């Protein structure tokens, strides 16, 4: 019943979680939940640890409990949004991942009402509105709810929309800003114009400022240089500690880290720069044959599944990534190929034995053995309540019809 | 009613226990069997070292622990108690009769009843993703 201890335990729980020692961290939380049941910051962390560990239904249960719980009178000790904004923000994020767009908007809206300055919920709402509505309608929404509180806020929003390819929205956003420094506006106009496949012409100072204001990165410069060789991109890139990227892509120079290559490729894929992307793909030979698994995931991410499949078809299964299994399982299930999908889900259990999603896919797919698939999952996840609720459903129905 | 009885049994771990069950409408013999099974388990937990030591050993379940689990579920089920309620009640979250989680108790009861395991000591234990050949 002392506040220094409750916070001490939290420093520890948080420290362990940051070191990705989630099992040790959840142990601290469950101990805390017993000693200090009113402190909501502990359950809020279980939910967050559970979220990243892909046990979304267990996280949902906790977040939902943080808002309006009748059993515990949650009184925060340091994070006073533990029972308001943060549960709404996560529930909105989960419901979005679950494609329940209506529920996602409801929580995202509530979270924005609580804290109106979180670029996280704004980015998500803007993207969620992109699912249905047109840019002029979305900009009306953002103006209506006062998203753009300041010029700096609008720029931070602008870095997001420009990288997503929202040319018209970005155009609406920047034009509504007042007294923007001309280098900043020029860089934004060029970025919007590049989305529209307009020939890029940008001043040397605008590039220089755009890098410093984190509105322009190496991928942008490479795309622009590829589109327009008259640009002074090499001198800028060499001085920006990314000269190697320029040398590799354009000057037959030595290899860059796989992460950097895929960075430039991802931007090309994201902006719909097919000519540039094909050119970049032509450079993959110097990497290991394993590089195609990563390219495959990249293409699948932006919903080029056919192109992604074509890469996955030529990758050694040893090199297919854990997300790749998850992509492939989802693809096959949509193609009504449950036999092959189950085989990969099973494979994921063998290779990635600690990833909740694979056991859940087996349970979803293997209908004949569902109860057994659930029991196997519980063996690996003995503190997951969703699995336990699933078994009782099957177990109660069987045990009622067989016994009577 | 049954939940209150099992608590007093665990506290002891002789004549008094049979009287507690009879008052709450529980068969004295079935209560007597649980008391022997629990004491044998708790002694067995020390025969394997300490409670913390046993939990970290490669042995997940004990035959005596498995005997006690199936004994406890049977007597509780006769009281129209739900499986999940027995799981939580016997687990670390309630009576701490078993050094196991509710998911663990309910799963192993499922394994016992569906005969997926016997009542013995249990231990803790150029090709595509598609399978075709990459030229």
């Amino acid at each position: 019943h002392y506040i220094w201890a409750k916070l001490s335990a939290y420093h520890i729980a948080e420290l362990l979680e940051q070191e990705k020692r989630y099992d040790e961290s959840l142990a601290i939380i469950e101990e805390a939940r017993v000693i200090w049941p009113n402190v909501p910051e502990f359950p809020l962390k279980k939910a967050n640890i559970l979220y990243v560990n892909h046990q979304l239904e267990d996280a949902k249960e906790i977040y939902q409990s943080l808002l309006e719980n009748a059993a515990i009178d949650y009184q925060p000790i340091v994070l006073y949004e533990a029972t308001n904004f943060m549960p709404h923000k996560m529930l909105g994020t989960i419901y979005l991942e679950e494609k329940d767009y209506t529920r996602a908007m409801t929580h995202f809206s509530k979270a924005y009402a609580e804290n109106s300055s979180d670029y996280g919920v704004m980015f998500q709402m803007i993207m969620l509105l992109s699912k249905f509505h047109q840019p002029k309608e979305i900009f009306a929404f953002m103006e209506r709810h006062h998203f753009i509180s300041s010029t700096e806020t609008g720029l931070r929003l602008l870095s997001m929309t420009t990288q997503q390819g929202y040319a018209e929205l970005s155009e609406l956003i920047v034009q509504s800003l007042t007294d923007v420094y001309p280098p900043v506006a020029e860089a934004t106009e060029v970025k919007i114009a590049t989305i529209r496949n307009v020939f890029p012409v940008i001043s040397e100072s605008a590039i220089l400022f755009g890098i410093k204001e984190e509105l322009i990165d190496a991928a942008d410069l490479c795309l622009w240089h590829y589109e327009n060789p008259q640009l002074p991109i090499e001198n800028v890139m060499k001085n920006s500690d990314v000269g190697d990227i320029y040398d590799f892509i354009f000057e037959n120079g030595p290899r860059i880290s796989k992460k950097r290559y895929l960075f430039v490729l991802e931007r090309a894929i994201a902006l719909g720069k097919g000519e540039f992307a094909d050119y970049l793909l032509a450079l993959r030979n110097v990497y290991h044959d394993s590089i195609n698994s990563h390219i495959a995931d990249l293409f699948f991410q932006y919903d080029f599944a056919d192109i992604a499949l074509d890469f996955y078809n030529i990758v050694d299964a040893d090199e297919v990534t854990k997300q790749g299994y998850i992509n492939l399982i989802n693809y096959l299930v949509d193609a009504d190929v449950l036999d092959e999908a189950l085989a990969i889900a099973e494979r994921g259990i063998d290779n990635f034995s600690t990833d909740f999603r694979f056991y859940l896919w087996a349970i979803k797919i293997d209908t004949e053995n569902r109860a057994n698939r659930i029991s196997e999952a519980m063996d690996e996840f003995p503190n997951n309540r969703y699995l336990a609720k699933l078994l009782d459903e099957v177990t109660m129905l069987q045990d009622t019809v067989t016994n009577n | 009613e049954i939940r209150k009885l099992l608590q007093e049994i665990k506290k002891q771990v002789t004549t008094e226990i049979k009287k507690m069950a009879s008052e709450a409408g529980i068969d004295e013999q079935t209560a007597e069997e649980i008391y022997h099974l629990l004491t044998e388990f708790y002694q067995a937990v020390e025969e394997h070292g300490g409670i913390e030591k046993y939990m970290h050993s490669n042995i997940s379940w004990l035959k005596i622990e498995l005997e006690l689990l199936s004994a406890c579920y049977q007597i509780a089920i006769l009281e129209d108690m739900k499986v999940l309620d027995i799981s939580e009640m016997l687990s670390l979250n309630d009576l701490r009769i078993f050094p196991k989680t509710p998911s663990q108790l309910q799963n192993t009861y499922y394994k016992l009843k569906k005969e997926l395991i016997q009542v013995e000591d249990i231990p803790k234990n150029k090709t595509n993703i598609f399978g075709k050949v990459v030229p």
